[PDB]
C-alpha cells in the first residue's frame, strides 16, 4: 500500500511542479495577472497530458513520427497553408511539431516580435489584434481550425503582422523557426508553393494586405538579396556560406544588378571550387554580363588560368 | 605466505566452511539455549549435563582454530597468513567473550553453593550469536539472494532471538518471587480455561515454555489477547521495556519490507511505464500495429538491457578491454573492412567498442551529419536512403549482418552520405572515430591493408561507388 | 530519535494524566476508576490514593507503553468516562505519531546508499556477465576491482562530477598534487601545465596479478602509481615475458609508449594492490599542444631519466 501511495500522484505530481513554479513567483515577487495566467497554463497542459511528451521522449523518431502522423497529420493537410506541398514535406513537419492547449480570453504572439515558433491552429477560433498607431486594434482574420499564425512573417522574412488573441480555449501546433527553416531547404519546389500560398490566401487578410504589398517586395528582395548574398560569398571566397547560401534556394542562374553571375566572380577571383560547385549547379559557360565579360572571359583578365581550365572544361 | 607458516587455513578454505556451517548449528543452539537454562532451570539437571558440556567443547575447539586461520586484511586487502598476525586478530576481537562463555558456568554455579549472581555470567553465551551475525552477513554477499531480502529475513531472525529471549526472562522473573507468592507473578495466577499454573515450578518444561512464548510472540505482533499479562512490578518493567524495543524492531521490520517492495522494482517500471503509455495509446486511439511498436521498444529497453552495456563505462579500462577481446573480437573479424590484417590492429580494433542496440524502422544515422562513430552490423540489416532536392529517399544497398557501415565516411572525413535506418533488432557494436583514427596511425600498414580493403568495399556498393 | 523522544514525554504525560484522572473521582468512587477496580493476580489496588508512589507509577507507565504499541492486554484499562475520554485522544493521537515513526523509519531505509547500491550494482554486473558468458577467472577480475572500487570508494568520482570544474580543481590540486611532483617525468615543468597534468587525472585501483595494459598496444592512459607495486614484463613469441622494472611508487609507465608515439613497449603487470592516477593520451597531447615548452623539457627529462635503466634505455 505504501508503495502505490508513494509512486506519485498524478494530481500530487501537478502540485509539486506548481509549488515549484509558485515559490520561483514569489521569490521573484510577481504580480497577480501574470501569475494568474501562469497557473492556468500549468492546469491546460497537465489535465491535456502535457507529460504526454515526456513519455513520447523516450520512443525513437520513427515511432514518433508515426503517432505525429496519425494525429497531426490529419488536421495539418486541412490547412491551406501546406496544401500544395508534396506530402513528404507535410508528414517531415508532422514529426516536427508540438500541440499546446491554452486559456480562452489570451494572447500569445504580439504584432512586431520576434516570430521565433510557429503555430497552427487545430481546434478554436483566433482573433488577429493588429495594434494601431493610437492602440487599438482590427482582426482581418479569424483563425479557425486548420489556420495558421506565424507563417506571414518566417515564410516572408517579416515580423509578425498581429499579435494573436486567443478567442476561447484552443489547442495549436506549434512549429520552431529553426527547424521549420530545415524542413523548408530541404524541400524546393513545395517551399515555393508556401509562398505562392502565403500570396492567394492574403486575400482575407486586409491590413495583412497592405503587409502583402510590402510581401510581393519582400519576395522580390528576398530572390534579389539571395543573389546577392551568393555574388558576394563568390567573391569574398566564403565557399561554405556558398553552399548554405544556395541551399537555403539560392538559384545559380539568378544574376546581380549588373547582371553578373557568381559564377563569373568566382571565375574573375580564381576561387575555382566556387566556381566549381556553381558549374554543378549547371550556371551558363558562355552568359555574358553587363559589360560583355563572360566567366571565360572574367577568368582571362584576371589570369586564372586554373578557372579557364575549368571554363574549357 | 600459505607455504611460509603452516597449519593456517584459507579464511574460505574447503574444511573451515564445513566446520563454520557445524559451528554455526551450535551457535544458534547456544544462543537459544542460554535464555532457556538461565530462566527456566535454576541449575541445569544432570539429565542434560553431558548435552551442555560438549556443547561448549565445541565452541572450545573453535577458541583454538580461529588462532589459526587466516583474515583477508582491510587495508592491503591481501589474506594476512602469520600465526603472530593471526592470533592478535583474535586476542583483540573477539577471544574475550568467546573464552568467558566456554566456562562451565552451569558447574561453577552447582559448585558455588547454587549462587544467582553466578547464573547471571551464562548472558555471556548470548555472543555466540556473532557467528550467525557472520553468517548473514556472508549471505549478503551472495548475489543469490536479495540486499534486502536478507535484511528483513535478519530482522525475523532478531524478532525469534528476541522473543524467545523475552519469555526466557519473563519466566525467569516469575521465578525470582518466593513460591508463596506465586500468585502474585503472571504465571502463577495464570487459570487459562480450566487448567490454573498455581504450582508453576513444578509443571512440565515445555508447557512453561509454550506459556512463556505464547506470550512473547502476541505481544511481538501487540495482538496483547490479555490472558497472559504482567502482574509484578518487575513484570511491568520488563513488558514496558520489551513492548517499546519490539515496537522499534517491529517498525524496522515494516520499513524494511517497504523498502524492498519500493526500491526493488525491477519489471514493475516498465508495467508502470506501460500504464500511462497504454493510457496513452488507448486516448489517442493508435492503430494496434503502432501499439505493438511501442510497447515492444519499452519492452526492448529492459530487453536490449543498454545498463548491462554501460557499467562497462565503469570497469577499468583494461578488463573492459579483455571482456571486448573475447565478446566482441568474432565479430570484429565477420567485418570485410578488416578481412586480413595485422593481429595487433584487430586486437586494438576489438579493445576500444561501445556495443548498441536499435529499433526497427528508426534510422540511426542522417545524412548530412558528420560521422562521429564507426558502425558495424554485427546481427541484423540496415537500410540507407538519401532524400533529394524533390524529397524522395534514395534507396541503397541494404546493410546484413558481418558489414559495416560509416566506415567510408570516416576514412573521408565527410558527413554521413545517407539516412541510415534500423530495419529489426541489430547487434551494432560501435567504435569511435577518434580511437580508430589513433588505432589507424599506429598500424599504418594494416591502415593501408584496409585502404585495399576499402576500394574493394567501394566498388562492392554502387552507392559507394 | 525526536520521534521516540515524543514517544517517551506522550506516554510518560499520558500515564499520570490517566492516574490523575482516576485521583479525579472521589475516594468513595474509588471502585468505578482504572486503578481503584484493578486486582492484578493477589494484589488488589483498593486504597490506591495510599499505594507506594511507584507502584501507581509502573501500573499508569505500564497501561501507557502497552497502549502505545496497541498491546491492549486489558489487565490495566479505562473505566471512567473520563478515562474513556483520555484513552481514546491517547491513541489516536498515538497512532498518527506511531504511523510518523514507522514513516521515518521506512524512509531512512528507502534512502539506501553505500552497501545497498553496491549490492544493487552486483546484482546487475552478475546478471550481464552471465549473459556474456565471461571468464570465470575475469568474472573473479571483474567483482574483485568493483568491490575494490566499492571500498576504495570510486563512486566519489560521480559525487565530484557536481562541485563544478573550478572546485574540483582546486580538488585536485590540494590531492595530486605532491604524488605528481615526485613522479620525475616531470622533473621540470610550469605551473599552469602540472595543475592540468594535475586536473584531468583520475584515481583508479587495481588487484595484484592483473594486466593494466598488454604489450604492443595503442596506449591511451598515462598511469602514475601512488601506492603499491607494479611492474612491467617482455612478452616474446615464446611468451617467455621477463620483468623491466619493479614500478614502484611514483614510478610512471606508460608514458614512454605515448610519448615516442609507439606500441607499448612491456606488459604492464600487477604485483599489489596500487593506486594509480591515470592522464588520457589524448589529454596529455592536448596539454602539450599548448605548453610545449613544457613537454621539451620532458624530453630532455626522457633522455636522462631513461638513461638509467638500460632495458627503458
Amino acid at each position: 500500500i505504501t508503495a502505490l501511495i508513494v509512486k506519485g500522484s498524478n494530481t500530487e505530481r501537478f502540485r509539486d511542479k506548481m509549488n515549484d513554479l509558485i515559490s520561483f513567483m514569489n521569490r521573484k515577487k510577481l504580480g497577480r495577472d501574470l501569475r494568474s495566467q501562469i497557473t492556468g497554463h500549468v492546469r491546460l497542459q497537465y489535465d491535456s497530458h502535457y507529460t504526454d511528451t515526456v513519455m513520447l521522449q523516450d520512443i525513437p523518431a520513427s515511432i514518433r513520427a508515426k503517432i505525429a502522423q496519425l494525429l497531426y497529420l490529419p488536421y495539418i493537410k486541412k490547412v491551406p497553408l501546406f496544401k500544395g506541398c508534396s506530402t513528404e514535406f507535410i508528414n517531415q513537419i508532422v514529426i516536427r511539431l508540438h500541440e499546446e492547449y491554452f486559456l480562452p480570453g489570451e494572447v500569445i504572439t504580439e504584432q512586431g516580435n520576434v516570430v521565433d515558433h510557429l503555430y497552427f491552429v487545430c481546434e478554436g477560433l483566433l482573433e488577429a489584434l493588429v495594434t494601431k498607431t493610437d492602440g487599438s486594434e482590427e482582426s482581418v482574420t479569424l483563425l479557425g481550425p486548420h489556420t495558421s499564425f506565424g507563417d506571414i512573417s518566417i515564410i516572408c522574412n517579416i515580423s509578425q503582422p498581429f499579435t494573436v488573441r486567443v478567442c476561447e480555449l484552443c489547442h495549436l501546433l506549434r512549429l520552431d523557426k529553426q527547424s521549420f527553416s530545415n524542413i523548408l531547404e530541404i524541400y524546393f519546389h513545395d517551399g515555393r508553393t508556401i509562398l505562392n500560398n502565403i500570396m492567394e490566401e492574403k486575400e482575407s487578410n486586409d491590413r495583412i494586405k497592405k503587409l502583402e504589398s510590402d510581401i510581393v517586395i519582400h519576395i522580390g528582395k528576398q530572390e534579389a538579396e539571395l543573389a546577392l548574398k551568393v555574388n558576394s560569398a563568390a567573391f569574398q571566397g566564403d565557399f561554405y556560406q556558398l553552399k548554405s547560401l544556395i541551399r537555403s534556394g539560392a538559384d545559380p542562374n539568378k544574376t546581380d544588378y549588373d547582371g553578373r553571375s557568381p559564377l563569373h566572380l568566382a571565375a574573375c577571383r580564381g576561387y575555382e571550387d566556387i566556381t566549381l560547385f556553381l558549374i554543378q549547379e549547371g550556371v551558363d559557360v558562355n552568359l555574358k554580363d553587363k559589360f560583355g565579360h563572360t566567366p571565360l572571359f572574367e577568368a582571362v583578365k584576371a589570369g586564372q588560368e586554373g578557372v579557364i581550365g575549368l571554363l574549357v572544361k | 605466505g600459505h607455504n611460509d607458516y603452516k597449519y593456517i587455513i584459507h579464511p574460505k578454505n574447503r574444511w573451515y566452511k564445513a566446520w563454520e556451517m557445524f559451528i554455526l548449528v551450535w551457535a544458534i543452539y547456544s544462543s537459544l539455549f542460554t535464555p532457556m537454562e538461565f530462566g527456566f532451570f535454576r541449575g541445569l539437571p544432570e539429565r542434560l549435563f553431558v548435552l551442555d558440556i560438549v556443547g561448549q567443547i565445541a565452541f572450545l575447539v573453535d577458541i583454538v582454530l580461529q588462532f589459526f586461520v587466516a583474515y583477508r586484511d582491510t587495508q592491503t586487502y591481501r589474506t594476512v597468513y602469520k600465526p603472530t598476525r593471526i592470533a592478535f586478530r583474535y586476542l583483540k576481537s573477539h577471544f574475550l567473550m568467546d573464552f568467558i562463555g566456554c566456562f562451565p558456568w552451569d558447574l561453577i554455579y552447582k559448585a558455588s553453593g547454587k549462587h544467582e549472581l553466578v547464573r547471571y555470567l551464562l548472558w555471556i553465551r548470548l555472543f555466540r550469536v556473532r557467528k550467525v551475525v557472520e553468517f548473514f552477513q556472508r549471505l549478503e554477499k551472495d548475489t543469490r539472494i536479495n540486499y534486502l531480502f536478507t535484511r528483513i529475513l535478519k530482522l525475523l531472525f532478531v524478532e525469534v532471538y528476541c522473543t524467545h529471549t523475552a519469555a526466557c526472562i519473563f519466566y525467569y522473573l516469575a521465578t525470582t518471587l518466593p513460591p508463596e507468592n506465586e500468585g502474585y507473578t503472571w504465571i502463577g495466577s495464570l487459570k487459562l480455561g480450566d487448567y490454573s499454573y498455581e504450582n508453576f515450578r513444578e509443571i512440565d518444561l515445555w508447557k512453561r515454555y509454550t506459556t512463556a512464548l505464547y506470550f512473547a510472540i502476541v505481544t511481538m505482533a501487540t495482538v496483547g489477547y490479555g490472558d497472559i499479562h504482567a502482574v509484578n512490578l518487575r513484570e511491568m518493567i520488563f513488558v514496558m521495556i520489551y513492548v517499546s524495543f519490539d515496537m522499534v524492531l517491529g517498525a524496522y521490520l515494516i520499513g524494511n519490507i517497504t523498502a524492498l517492495i519500493v526500491k526493488g522494482s525491477n519489471t514493475e517500471r516498465f508495467r508502470d511505464k506501460m500504464n500511462d503509455l497504454i493510457s496513452f495509446m488507448n486516448r489517442k486511439k493508435l492503430g494496434r500495429d503502432l501499439r505493438s511498436q511501442i510497447t515492444g521498444h519499452v519492452r526492448l529497453q529492459y530487453d536490449s538491457h543498454y545498463t548491462d552495456t554501460v557499467m562497462l563505462q565503469d570497469i577499468p579500462a583494461s578488463i573492459r578491454a579483455k571482456i571486448a577481446q573475447l565478446l566482441y573480437l568474432p565479430y570484429i573479424k565477420k567485418v570485410p573492412l578488416f578481412k586480413g590484417c595485422s593481429t595487433e590492429f584487430i586486437n586494438q580494433i576489438v579493445i576500444r567498442l561501445h556495443e548498441e542496440y536499435f529499433l526497427p524502422g528508426e534510422v540511426i544515422t542522417e545524412q548530412g551529419n558528420v560521422v562521429d562513430h564507426l558502425y558495424f552490423v554485427c546481427e541484423g540489416l540496415l537500410e540507407a536512403l538519401v532524400t533529394k532536392t524533390d524529397g524522395s529517399e534514395e534507396s541503397v544497398t541494404l546493410l546484413g549482418p558481418h558489414t559495416s557501415f560509416g566506415d567510408i565516411s570516416i576514412i573521408c572525413n565527410i558527413s554521413q552520405p545517407f539516412t541510415v535506418r534500423v530495419c529489426e533488432l541489430c547487434h551494432l557494436l560501435r567504435l569511435d572515430k577518434q580511437s580508430f583514427s589513433n588505432i589507424l596511425e599506429i598500424y599504418f600498414h594494416d591502415g593501408r591493408t584496409i585502404l585495399n580493403n576499402i576500394m574493394e568495399e567501394k566498388e562492392s556498393n554502387d552507392r559507394i561507388k
